[PDB]
DNA sequence: TGACGTAGGTTGGTGTGGTTGGGGCGTCA
């Protein structure tokens, strides 16, 4: 909970799941 | 999910597995929350139209998983039940509304590559991502179209949709409790869950903190992929409060 | 042809099923 959301292999090791930027992209 | 994809080891490691015991059996998605609760769909287990009425010991719950059917032995971790709590005015006569549900684990699990929880939204989170045309992320072992099932776990992305939109898509007398999201015909993009995903998680992503949160979970549809019609997940953050009074008990 | 014997993976091992698939490959009957 204090460290929610942050995946291990991603968030934590500073790598992009593969279609994570289709996804913020999406905020315009 | 219809016109997902093969997820990639770790990419999601709230997801949790929803098993019958006998028949052994993959009922539904869920997510993990904390080390000691899951949040899954209340239809998965208290469905009478159907007959269903599950309890505690009738259940297990899988987490850190990728197989949808092998034991894959030291990722996995599996939990029994404590209890289950579900939405007290939750609607299984007319709509599914609050389709929420709790589960509290015998035994707290321990934290690791694959498996991880998922952040819930505040009023400000929701606020702001929680809005028609931006993108989230459906992930479940569920199948593959209407009418077979995948052997990992799948994940699509899809775009919310406006609250008139879904409300024009269906008969079902919809909710502020319900959101729906999926493509329209124009955009040719596809994308859809199905029967088998429930219970899992409809995450975003905060572009400010970085951190993944649960919006939604899958609640229903109409068919699956189906042109013209949208997924609909439970309003995660609408619910927070009972959730919230769940949890502190 | 086929089965012994033998080797990681998102993971062990007097391991090759197990609450779980099927490895890749050369020998050899
Ligand atoms: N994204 C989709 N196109 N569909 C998602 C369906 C998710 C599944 N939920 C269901 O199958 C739900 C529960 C009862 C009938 N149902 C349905 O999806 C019905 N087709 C629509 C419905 C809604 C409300 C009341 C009656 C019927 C879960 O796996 C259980
Ligand atoms: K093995």
């Amino acid at each position: 909970e204090a460290d929610c959301g942050l995946r291990p292999l991603f968030e934590k090791k500073s790598l992009e799941d593969k279609t994570e930027r289709e996804l913020l992209e999406s905020y315009i | 999910i219809v016109e997902g994809s093969d997820a990639e080891i770790g990419m999601s490691p709230w997801q949790v597995m929803l098993f019958r015991k006998s028949p052994q059996e993959l009922l539904c998605g869920a997510s993990l929350i904390s080390d000691r609760w899951v949040l899954t769909a209340a239809h998965c287990l208290l469905y009478p139209p159907w007959d269903k009425n599950f309890t505690e010991n009738d259940l297990l719950v899988r987490i850190g998983k990728h197989s949808r059917t092998r034991y894959e032995r030291n990722i996995e971790k599996i939990s029994m039940l404590e209890k289950i709590y579900i939405h007290p005015r939750y609607n299984w006569r007319e709509n599914l509304d609050r389709d929420i549900a709790l589960m509290k684990l015998k035994k707290p699990v321990a934290f690791s590559d694959y498996i991880h929880p998922v952040c819930l939204p505040d009023r400000e989170t929701a606020a702001s991502l929680l809005q028609a045309g931006y993108k989230g992320r459906v992930t479940g072992w569920g199948n593959l179209k209407e009418t077979g099932q995948p052997s990992v776990l799948q994940v699509v992305n899809l775009p919310i949709v406006e609250r008139p939109v879904c409300k024009d898509s269906t008969r079902i007398r919809i909710t502020d409790n319900m959101f729906c999201a999926g493509y329209k015909p124009d955009e040719g993009k596809r994308g859809d869950a199905c029967e088998g995903d429930s219970g899992g998680p409809f995450v975003m992503k905060s572009p400010f903190n970085n951190r993944w949160y649960q919006m939604g979970i899958v609640s229903w549809g109409e068919g699956c992929d189906r042109d013209g019609k949208y997924g609909f997940y439970t309003h995660v953050f609408r619910l927070k409060k009972w959730i919230q009074k769940v949890i502190d008990q």
